[PDB]
C-alpha cells in the first residue's frame, strides 16, 4: 500500500527519516578504529597496555 | 560496522526495537532482541510532502 | 465536544471485541507510553471491565 505524505496531516503522519547503525563489538581481529596515535613496546615491566 | 537506511511513518518510529510486533515489524523489518548498536530518527516532513 | 479537566466523563466498556491496532489512524498520538500491561501484548487478554 501506500505512504501518502501531505503537509495537512499533523505530528506522526509526517514521514520520519531513520537510519540504524549495527556495530560488531566481539573478540575478532580489528578493522576499524578511532583515531589514536600508537606508541612503542616495552617489555619485561609492570606496565599497562 | 554496518548502516541501514530507511523512510517510514513517524508513528511507527517506536516499532523498531528488540521485542516489539504490530505492522512494520513482523512483514517489513526485524530486529535482535540481544542488538547493540545505535539508531537515529528525525522528521523529514520538509522534503518527502 | 470533550469535557474540561476538573469534570472528565467516564465512560464504561462492556461485552465486545476489541481490536487494539485499528485505532491508530484516529489521532496524531504524540506520546502512547503504556503501564504493566504491554501494548504489544494488548490482543491475548481477557478483561473484567
Amino acid at each position: 500500500q501506500s505512504y501518502g505524505f501531505r503537509p495537512t496531516y499533523g505530528v506522526g503522519h509526517q514521514p520520519y527519516r531513520v537510519v540504524v547503525l549495527s556495530f560488531e563489538l566481539l573478540h575478532a581481529p580489528a578493522t576499524v578504529c578511532g583515531p589514536k596515535k600508537s606508541t612503542n613496546l616495552v617489555k619485561n615491566k609492570c606496565v599497562n597496555f | 560496522v554496518y548502516a541501514d537506511s530507511f523512510v517510514i511513518r513517524g508513528n511507527e518510529v517506536s516499532q523498531i526495537a528488540p521485542g516489539q510486533t504490530g505492522n512494520i515489524a513482523d512483514y517489513n523489518y526485524k530486529l535482535p532482541d540481544d542488538f547493540t548498536g545505535c539508531v537515529i530518527a528525525w522528521n523529514s516532513n520538509k522534503l518527502d510532502s | 465536544r470533550f469535557a474540561s479537566v476538573y469534570a472528565w466523563n467516564r465512560k464504561r466498556i462492556s461485552n465486545c471485541v476489541a481490536d487494539y491496532s485499528v485505532l491508530y489512524n484516529f489521532a496524531p498520538f504524540f506520546a502512547f507510553k503504556c503501564y504493566g500491561v504491554s501494548p504489544t501484548k494488548l490482543n491475548d487478554l481477557c478483561f473484567t471491565n
